[PDB]
């Protein structure tokens, strides 16, 4: 019934990001923390990266990591993937059967010497650039028969990075810690009202609450519909989709949607234009 | 810079015994004195005694009447508002000084101690966070200006 | 009488404009219906102590409790002791966390450092052991608190231990028969009885016993949590109002209170804009009185409308109404309330001016509403208010400001009399040529703009940047110049908490050790053991006495973990001039980071004495007038304009534009690097970099900084 | 002691943090060591920990080992908090005396400085004897000032022990004159150090009025010492950090360093002064042996000058007889020849002799209490008066005698004369109290004197103004910008331009400052004995509390006796005066064992 | 153009303020009670809330000490001290507090007193000293010209045998522990704390109240005197110690009414 609205949410967000960096990056060993330091210097760089996604609606990550995969399992997977290519280079060393081209200089064996000193340990994370000389798609443009070059090209097909799993765990942890801290302190935010109304309409009884809104105002005239979050359009579709005696008037302009940095989205307006039937100008 | 000048002025009002803070606050651009004036103020002991006496009177007004009466008596006795209006480009500085004074008076009623408002002003100098009340306003409305 | 819609929003402005009037202008005022604020640092500290297990024990939240004189006088802490404890907590590495069990309680890994117990152990080990001995339990001692002043540490450790006990006390939920002596024991434990704060503690005990009596009057049997009682006490402490001076005789300042209509001669109304008045209180939604209204039902909107009607009727002689019409931020139109709009509509439709007797109905209404509306100025120093006529301001303090008959701000640069003394030390010349404007400010007129120290951060340092990184690099370079054990210095910096926890501190120490070893491989490649020598010179009748440290037979050898800058080159050039003038044939070398090197070849005695006399003339010129010699931007302009191949300066337009580009790049930097113009010593002289002063700085840098790039190799 | 039983929270938290999960014997030892460090004792002997503790058998039941840990040394060395001097441990046990690591480091630094670095500078004895004959006019009998100057110019590190009124500054002036007359071509950068700024100002004015009397040359007047600096200013101490400018790397470029009033030099400041000195500077320490102890924990000058009663060496007696040309007595036995040679004892006081009772009372303070009772008893020497203070009528009699002491001050105040004579009359009579608050203290006596001046028509005081004409104030913090130091008196009066405070500068002038320009101000009708050191008063009156307190001891009464020039009054009980002489403020330190081997 | 600012010709307002009297100015024993403003107000609330007819119950005193927050050990001495105060009569005829019924008593009478003349201290103190015998010493207080209303809170007003009486409570009494609180020490305390002006304003307010309420009123017939009750000075063996009864000269009241009226 009574709650305290806060104007600035960056302090609790930075506190939750620091808590995530304490509970995730501290017990890591050296071979993982080196890659974590290569991705971000501290939690401030991670917060600067994910600050446009922590506020508002949480986005859906394309091809997310599984829930049981930790940083150590991903590190061991990439270490084994590097070690397989190292084994295939150590087995197929000491031979040259490709034709020498005019673009291909005869110093490539020295680059093979650069691949000779590279296989010492798997403590590093960054491979040599000379593996780019061992690609079958690049050697043909400059005759590759052994599958070692194709294994190198499959290794260099996707970047070996631990960044996506840490970003996914941060988006799963920091927002939950912020919501738990605001539920403990009893505070609320500006987007928290939209999230609370969307979670209330998401429930089964809250639909009847929407009928109460249909009891409250049986009309709606929504100005500035270009600045509409997807939570807002989900609420307005939950209340005023196809019920009789209630009218919905979305007065807006798709040519003025310039607040995409704040949280607005023109694809929500395009979904709204695809959903409704009549158009007036 | 005007917030730092107001912080130095409040530190000189709160502690007028140490001459270093008062000398650092008098040489600011808000007072508007030349180097010869600062040199003659450091040389003449009686003029510095008059300055310490009027700053003790400002401290008495600040302890009895509040922030804005002390600031208005300081801007009326030193006549720095007329000098900032006579100087080209000082009207924006005067509006910033008036807004800083209004915010200090708004935050001074909620605090009992006198040094607590100085600590709040130093904290808000160290905190560059943007609130709806603490933003810069339009300096003038009568004179037409090119609006970027 | 003056009635406002909200008393707490307008009461600072009312008190400000009523206290600022002089003795001929002062009228007495009395403010009523405000919220009763008796003692903020007692009630707020008791509310913060009621949130003790839920608190994170940040250092600022404990120093704010120690800012209270009651909690400081309970544990025998003075204001000087608080000022020592500020820098002690700031330098001892105390950020958050009272104990390691508190860190494990918040589902966080036990780091063992950067807590209150870690800082207490560090301060006690500093009281016992010097910092040069090393770590004992992976805790480096704190060499500041050594004497009897560390007894105040024994007061602070007397506090936090108590802050542990109630942390274990107020966590468990207790029924209402057990919460009776808790607040009393907290009051006699954390607070001390005083003459001023007796009534605040009495009100705390009264409200607490009233809450427990209202709870036990219903015979509540279940447990009651701590946060509910904390929120109830915070609500009950602010419920009180004061109305004692409502009709004392001074002018009345109060909010609109319903069912109170008193006839007055002058009735003024403030805050009658839309949204503020009428005060809207939304119903609960599940109330049945709002569904089926009766005759005797009362709502706040109808009460405010009847209050406006009673304010209109109760006014006998004069009615004043003022509302905010234009925004102070963006000059947006702020519409008034519906009551004031209906009032001005009835005024315009019921009355007409004798000037336009029969013109129209709407036009005469608009003319009446425009004649009554006095659109006042945005600023008090506007000359429109002081124009003679119907309305005229009574503020005589802004009358010379509105008359525009004042003298402008003269320039700070003035020719001052200065006599060059006999004995001018080398340290004075080094402090002058380190920063000439600062040396003109803080030594001639003794004006040093002392900025306040930085506050304590809320978290442990995850990265190293700024002064801490420079001090770590300086100690690592001083350790690697003697080929000492870097791992011992790593354990020393990790035991103090200055390094990041775990592996990240090891990665930082490894990359800084790699960089300092790369620098040391160039430093000790040409290093010879040299001792400090004396300097006694007589140049232009001026005596220079000083000491030069680490003077090797190869020449001068200096090393600093910094970037290639012109100030360090000026310092090395001054040391080379003061070294070559009394014997010492040899080069002078300085090694910076990223393969930066300042080299000066040996010169004769005549050229060294001539350049030293030039620097002495620059020193005696800088004390009379502010010597506008920018080191960084002037050196960038010069090295853009200088040609070392022909020993002459170019004069083409392309070099004159690239030097201006370098000067604007070095004066005002980007959004990631602080420029040279962002300084408290340069903003006092000029607010905007004029091209005349830019050409003056260019001429002074061409006059002075020219042997820096002339003898550079 | 009584205060030693009431444990400070610092000692309890130190014992709980350092020992922790160890035996309670280590906890009790750490608590006792922290309490003795808070009281000022440097070392903690294990005999007092073993015998004078009731829990000593109980901890013997607490420990369980193969050897059962019967000895305290094995029980302390079994823990990880006490080592022998190798491990970086907080507590150090070396010579059956437990200390902290900082105190052990400073004690070993002082022992190294006073045992090893003090070598013998060999100079010409004939020219030195000629300069001592041409400087000191008395050559008929034994003069301790000539022997002190000879033994200070002979050795590098020398300590001159002498009381007030014995002509110490004249001896320093003769020493510096013979030092410059000995080394003519060699330059000497003489430096002067003081613990407080007021003592530094007194040292500058005293050496200025002393060195201009002796005949010098144009190159000799150029080598006159310019100024006396504070020990925090000479070493370069910062307010924020404890880092010095001349800490370990670059020493101070000095030839000779004269440190006046070494009784107020504590052990960390002495160790920081020692580490700043080069391998060629000669240090001359000044101060009294029986004077009051240091401010912080430690007692340097007393533990140094405790070996002065043994005497000199057999070779050093012949050396001093060849130098001074007189008969110098020899000390029996040889324990530490360097420290016993570097010391000297001044007994011939020039401003007061055996005819005055002040010097006899000061000699009887170090003896038994019956000697002091006999000194006050027979005929009083017309200098020392004893007034019994038990009840309120004795308090009224004490206030009447204070009115009789401040009579000339009130007569010059009411007659509206010049402020210079007012300050000169105020600097003749002074009350010295022990405590601060209560009926016997600073703020009690000041308020009682203000109420008595409100009662009788002597001083008109407004109750709400707080700046009435005639109030004496004193500054508590130093201020080099205004020219006033800590411990300087000022008198607030109306010269005609308003109520301003006049201060007497040591240069001979008077400065009128605004009361709003004063950084600190406290009423000084009665000063504490710790804060009145360095100053001199013609008529002093000691007021001791009837309550037994550890502040009132032998050194406090000795500093109260030597504070008076001619007249001294006492307001104390006979039992308190008998108990204060026997209870000597001893400070347990390892210097007695380190200097003995 | 030339511009000027208007200046106010006179003062904005006279000294009009509604003020009060304070604006114009063995191991357990009542002597060992803590002396302060809050224990004084606590004892005043105890004497206000307690009924004078009914005997004092010890559990009610324990409940009041629980509500106030004092020590529980003081309660059995506090109830017998309260009954010893109530048994002691305070009148010239010997009338105790237990003889006063509920209709006769009136606790905490709040009055507003008007004054239309500028209150001059020199014209008032001489009129007080002309009739009041306690004004032999007591050099006069200085206050501004007060025109307007005066607030006051009388502790108790009670009638007995057709005669009205006033009762006030003073309970600080820090400097006395022995039986030295005689009539001379109480008169010295009245001259020091200046309660004579408060009692004179109380007599003027009570005279105006009995004149406005009761028709055919005489000041000598109906008014009996003012009683001051020092709580820490009441002893069982000394009936005169603790109480202080004073009657005005009945000519100062009419002149004060003429001065306050106009």
């Amino acid at each position: 019934f009574e709650q305290q609205l806060i104007e600035d949410e960056s302090l609790l967000r930075y506190q939750a990001c620091a808590d995530f960096w304490r509970r995730h990056c501290y017990p890591l060993p050296r071979e993982i923390a080196q890659v974590v330091f290569e991705t971000w210097k501290g939690p401030q760089a991670l917060l600067r990266d994910i600050n446009r996604y922590l506020q508002g609606e949480a986005p859906v990550i394309k091809a997310p990591p599984p829930d049981d995969e930790t940083l150590a399992s991903r590190h061991a997977q990439i270490v084994a993937r590097i070690d397989t290519v190292k084994q295939q280079w150590r087995d197929a060393v000491g031979e040259l059967d490709a034709l020498i081209e005019s673009s291909g200089i005869d110093r490539r064996k020295f680059n093979r010497s650069n691949q000779a000193k590279w296989i010492d340990k798997i403590s590093a994370w960054a491979e040599e650039e000379t593996n780019s000389y061992q690609l079958p798609e690049s050697l043909e443009k400059f005759t590759p028969r052994h599958p070692l070059f194709e294994a190198i090209d499959q290794l260099l097909a996707e970047p070996l990075s631990i960044r996506d799993l840490v970003i996914t765990r941060a988006l799963a942890e920091i927002r939950e810690t912020v919501a738990r801290e605001k539920r403990r302190r009893g505070e609320l935010g500006f987007d928290d009202m939209l999230s609370r109304l969307d979670s209330a309409l998401r429930s089964e009884s809250g639909e009847v609450l929407a009928a109460a809104i249909r009891t409250r105002f049986p009309v709606a005239m929504i100005d500035e519909f270009q600045d509409t979050d997807p939570q807002q359009y989900r609420i307005f579709r939950r209340i005023w989709h196809h019920q009789p005696e209630t009218a919905l008037l979305l007065i807006g302009d798709p040519k003025q949607a310039i607040y995409a940095f704040r949280g607005a989205d023109i694809f929500t307006y395009m979904k709204a234009r695809s959903e409704v039937h009549a158009h007036y100008t | 810079l005007e917030a730092q000048e107001m912080l130095w002025l409040l530190q000189a009002v709160m502690t007028p015994e140490r001459e270093n803070t008062l000398r650092s606050a008098l040489a600011t651009s808000m007072m508007g004195l030349n180097a010869l004036d600062i040199e003659t103020l450091n040389n003449d002991e009686h003029a510095w005694d008059v300055v310490v006496e009027e700053f003790d009177g400002y401290r008495q007004i600040w302890r009895k009447r509040g922030v804005m009466p002390m600031l208005r008596a300081l801007m009326s006795a030193r006549n720095i508002a007329e000098n900032l209006l006579a100087t080209a480009g000082g009207e924006r500085r005067l509006t910033d000084i008036l807004h800083i004074s209004e915010l200090l008076q708004e935050a001074g009623t909620q605090l009992e101690s006198e040094h607590a408002l100085v600590r709040w002003l130093s904290q808000h100098i160290l905190e560059p966070d943007s609130n709806a009340s603490s933003q810069q306003m339009r300096l003038e409305s009568d004179k037409h200006l090119v609006q970027i | 009488i003056v009635m406002v819609a909200d008393i707490d929003s307008y009461s600072p402005f009312i008190q400000a404009v009523f206290g600022s009037a002089p003795a001929d202008r002062y009228l007495p005022y009395a403010i009523s219906d405000r919220r009763a604020r008796q003692s903020h640092p007692v009630l707020e500290a008791f509310i913060s102590l009621l949130s003790l297990p839920d608190s994170r024990f940040v250092s600022e939240d404990v120093l704010a409790l120690l800012d209270v004189p009651v909690l400081a006088a309970r544990f025998d802490i003075t204001e000087e002791g608080l000022r020592y404890l500020r820098q002690w907590v700031n330098e001892s590495g105390i950020r958050w966390g009272i104990d390691d069990d508190n860190v494990r309680e918040l589902e966080l890994p036990a780091t063992g450092q950067h807590t209150w117990r870690f800082g207490l152990t560090r301060m006690l080990l500093g009281y016992a052991m010097e910092s040069a001995q090393g770590e004992w339990q992976s805790v480096l001692p704190y060499d500041e608190s050594s004497g009897l002043i560390a007894e105040l540490v024994g007061h602070l450790a007397s506090l936090l231990m108590q802050l542990n006990i109630w942390r274990r006390g107020l966590a468990q939920e207790r029924p209402l028969e057990e919460w009776l002596p808790v607040c009393r024991d907290m009051l006699n434990a954390f607070f001390l009885p005083d003459a001023e704060t007796e009534a605040a503690m009495t009100l705390i005990e009264q409200q607490w016993q009233a809450i427990i009596a209202e709870g036990l009057g219903a015979q509540y049997g279940d447990a009651v949590p701590l946060s509910l009682l904390r929120d109830e006490l915070a609500q009950r402490l602010d419920q009180e109002r004061i109305s004692q001076r409502f009709l004392a005789g001074p002018v009345n300042i109060c909010t609109l209170m319903p069912m109170r209509s008193i006839p007055f001669k002058v009735v003024c109304l403030l805050g009658m804009n839309d949204g503020v008045y009428p005060r809207q209180l939304a119903p609960l939604g599940f109330d049945l009185m709002s569904q089926k209204p009766k005759r005797g039902d009362r709502s706040r909107r109808d009460d405010d409308r009847y209050l406006f009607l009673e304010a209109l009727i109760s006014a006998q002689q004069k009615l004043y109404i003022s509302y905010i019409g234009r925004s102070i931020q963006d000059n947006s139109e702020r519409f008034p309330s519906v009551l004031v709009q209906e009032l001005i509509d009835y005024i315009g439709q019921s009355h007409y001016l004798p000037g336009d007797e029969a013109l129209n109905c709407d036009e005469s209404e608009a003319r009446v509403k425009a004649h009554l509306t006095c659109l006042h100025t945005r600023m008090p120093f506007d000359p429109q208010n002081y124009q003679p006529g119907e309305r005229q301001s009574y503020a005589r303090e802004w009358l010379p400001a509105a008359s525009q008959a004042g003298k402008a701000h003269s320039e700070f640069v003035q020719p001052l009399p200065f006599t060059l003394p006999e004995t001018v030390p080398l340290e004075t010349l080094q402090r002058f040529w380190a920063h000439p404007v600062r040396a003109f400010f803080q030594m001639r007129l003794q004006v040093n703009f002392r900025t306040e120290d930085s506050e304590i951060p809320d978290t442990e340092p995850f990265i190293l940047e700024g002064l801490s990184r420079y001090q770590i690099n300086q100690q690592l370079l001083n350790a690697l110049v003697e080929q000492d054990d870097a791992e011992r210095l790593f354990r020393r910096f990790r035991a103090a908490g200055d390094l990041p926890y775990g592996a990240f501190g090891e990665i930082f120490w490894e990359t800084q050790c790699q960089e300092m070893q790369q620098l040391a491989d160039r430093v000790i490649a040409c290093r010879q053991p040299g001792q400090s020598m004396e300097i006694d010179l007589a140049c232009n009748g001026v005596q220079i006495t000083g000491w030069l440290p680490q003077v090797q037979p190869d020449g001068l050898l200096r090393w600093r973990p910094s970037l290639l800058s012109v100030a360090q080159g000026m310092q090395l050039w001054l040391e080379h001039l003061v070294y070559c003038a009394s014997g010492g044939n040899g080069e002078s070398r300085l090694f910076l980071r990223k393969d930066g090197e300042w080299r000066f070849p040996p010169l004769a005695a005549e050229q060294a004495l001539h350049y030293l006399s030039q620097l002495i003339e620059g020193y005696r010129e800088g004390m009379s007038a502010p010597l506008l010699v920018l080191p960084e931007s002037g050196g960038a302009w010069l090295k853009t304009c200088y040609d070392a191949q022909n020993d002459a300066m170019l004069d083409d337009d392309s070099t004159l534009q690239k030097a201006r580009t370098k000067f604007l790049q070095a004066y005002e930097g980007n959004m990631m690097v602080r420029g040279e113009g962002d300084d408290i010593w340069y903003q006092r002289l000029w607010r905007q970099l004029t091209p005349e002063t830019m050409e003056a700085i260019v001429e002074q840098s061409q006059r002075f900084l020219l042997p820096l790039f002339r003898f550079n190799q | 002691a009584v205060e030693h039983k009431q444990l400070r929270p610092l000692d309890v938290q130190f014992a709980l943090t350092v020992a922790g999960d160890e035996h309670p014997a280590v906890t009790l030892a750490a608590a006792l060591l922290s309490h003795d460090a808070g009281e000022g004792h440097v070392c903690l002997p294990l005999s007092r920990l073993e015998n004078n503790e009731a829990s000593h058998p109980l901890l013997a039941t607490c420990v369980s080992e193969i050897g059962e840990l019967q000895n305290w040394e094995e029980c302390l060395l079994a823990s990880q908090a006490v080592s022998r001097g190798d491990e970086p441990t907080p507590m150090i046990l070396c010579g059956d005396r437990l200390y902290l690591n900082r105190m052990w480091c400073n004690e070993r630094t002082v022992a190294r400085f006073f045992n090893e670095v003090n070598h013998a500078i060999e100079v010409d004895e004939a020219l030195l004897a000629q300069t001592l004959d041409k400087l000191f006019p008395v050559s008929d009998e034994i003069n301790w000032q000539k022997v002190a100057a000879a033994v200070a110019l002979t050795r590098r590190i020398s300590v001159i022990s002498g009381g007030p009124g014995t002509g110490k500054t004249t001896t320093v002036a003769k020493l510096l004159a013979a030092l410059i007359q000995m080394a003519d071509g060699e330059r000497c950068r003489i430096r002067l150090a003081a613990p407080t700024g007021k003592a530094a100002a007194r040292l500058t004015e005293s050496l200025g009025k002393a060195l201009r009397q002796l005949p010098l040359t144009d190159e000799q007047k150029k080598r006159i010492p310019e100024d006396a600096s504070t020990l925090h200013r000479l070493l370069g101490a910062q307010p924020g950090s404890q880092r010095l400018r001349h800490h370990a790397g670059n020493p101070l470029h000095l030839d000779v360093l004269v440190v006046d009033e070494a009784s107020m030099i504590d052990l960390p400041m002495m160790s920081r002064l020692i580490d700043a000195l080069p391998d060629h500077a000669r240090v001359i320490f000044l101060g009294d042996r029986d004077q009051l102890a240091s401010v912080e924990a430690g007692a340097v000058l007393g533990d140094i000058c405790a070996y002065a009663n043994a005497g000199f060496t057999a070779e050093r007696a012949r050396q001093l007889s060849r130098l001074t040309g007189t008969h110098v007595p020899a000390g029996t036995g040889t324990e530490a020849a360097s420290l016993r040679d570097s010391l000297c004892l001044l007994q011939k006081s020039y401003r007061f002799g055996s005819d005055s009772g002040i010097g006899q009372l000061a000699a009887a303070i170090n003896r038994g209490d019956k000697t002091a009772v006999k000194t006050v008893f027979q005929q009083d020497f017309t200098d020392i008066e004893k007034r019994l203070l038990q009840s309120g009528e004795d308090y009224i009699a004490m206030l009447e005698e204070a009115l009789a002491g401040y009579g000339r001050y009130l007569d010059l105040l009411q007659a509206r004369a010049e402020p210079d004579l007012i300050i000169q009359a105020f600097n003749e009579y002074q009350l010295l109290c022990a405590l601060r608050e209560g009926p016997f203290g600073v703020a009690g006596l000041n308020e009682r004197i203000e109420q008595f001046m409100q009662q009788k028509r002597k001083i008109h005081r407004h109750p709400h103004s707080r700046w009435y004409e005639g109030r004496p104030v004193m500054i508590a913090r130093n201020d080099s910008a205004l020219g006033l130091f800590n411990g300087d008196i000022g008198i607030a009066l109306d010269r005609g331009q308003g109520t301003r405070v006049w201060f007497a500068m040591p240069d001979g002038n008077i400065k009128s400052v605004q009361p709003s320009r004063l950084p600190e101000h406290e009423t000084t009708w009665a000063m504490t004995v710790h804060k009145s050191q360095g100053s001199e008063f013609d008529h002093a009156a000691l007021i001791l509390p009837s309550q037994r307190t550890p502040v009132v001891t032998r050194e406090l009464v000795y500093t109260a006796v030597t504070r008076a020039r001619r007249r001294l009054s006492l307001y104390a009980d006979e039992r308190i005066l008998s108990a204060a002489i026997a209870t000597r403020t001893e400070r347990r330190s390892g210097l007695a064992a380190l200097f003995s081997s | 153009a030339e511009l000027n600012a208007k200046t106010l010709q006179r003062l904005p307002g006279d000294n009009w303020r509604v003020t009060s009297y304070s604006g114009l100015q063995p191991t357990l024993t009542p002597h060992q009670f803590p002396r302060g403003a809050s224990p004084g107000t606590f004892l005043h609330s105890l004497f206000e809330d307690l009924d004078f007819t009914q005997p004092v119950d010890p559990n009610w005193v324990r409940e009041k000490l629980e509500l106030g927050g004092f020590e529980s050990q003081w309660e059995p001495v506090l109830t017998e001290w309260i009954t010893a105060v109530l048994q002691a009569p305070l009148n010239e005829t010997g009338v105790s507090l237990s003889q006063l019924s509920a209709r006769n008593k009136q606790v905490e009478m709040e009055f507003y007193l008007p004054i239309s003349e500028p209150l001059i201290a020199s014209q008032l103190d001489t009129l007080i000293r002309q009739f009041d015998p306690l004004s032999a010493g007591c050099p006069p207080l200085e206050f501004m010209q007060v025109r307007g209303m005066l607030k006051g809170f009388i502790d108790l007003v009670f009638r007995h045998e057709g005669r009205y009486y006033l009762l006030a409570y003073k309970s600080n009494w820090l400097g006395e522990d022995s039986s030295a609180y005689t009539q001379q020490a109480m008169a010295a305390a009245m001259q020091a704390h200046r309660y004579d002006l408060q009692y004179q304003l109380y007599t003027l307010a009570l005279h105006r109240y009995l004149r406005h309420r009761i028709a055919d009123y005489d000041y000598e017939h109906h008014f009996g005197g003012v009683i001051y009750l020092f709580l820490r000075g009441v002893d069982k063996e000394h009936p005169q110690q603790g109480i202080y009864t004073t009657r005005p000269n009945a000519g100062l009241i009419a002149l004060m009414d003429e001065m306050f009226a106009g």
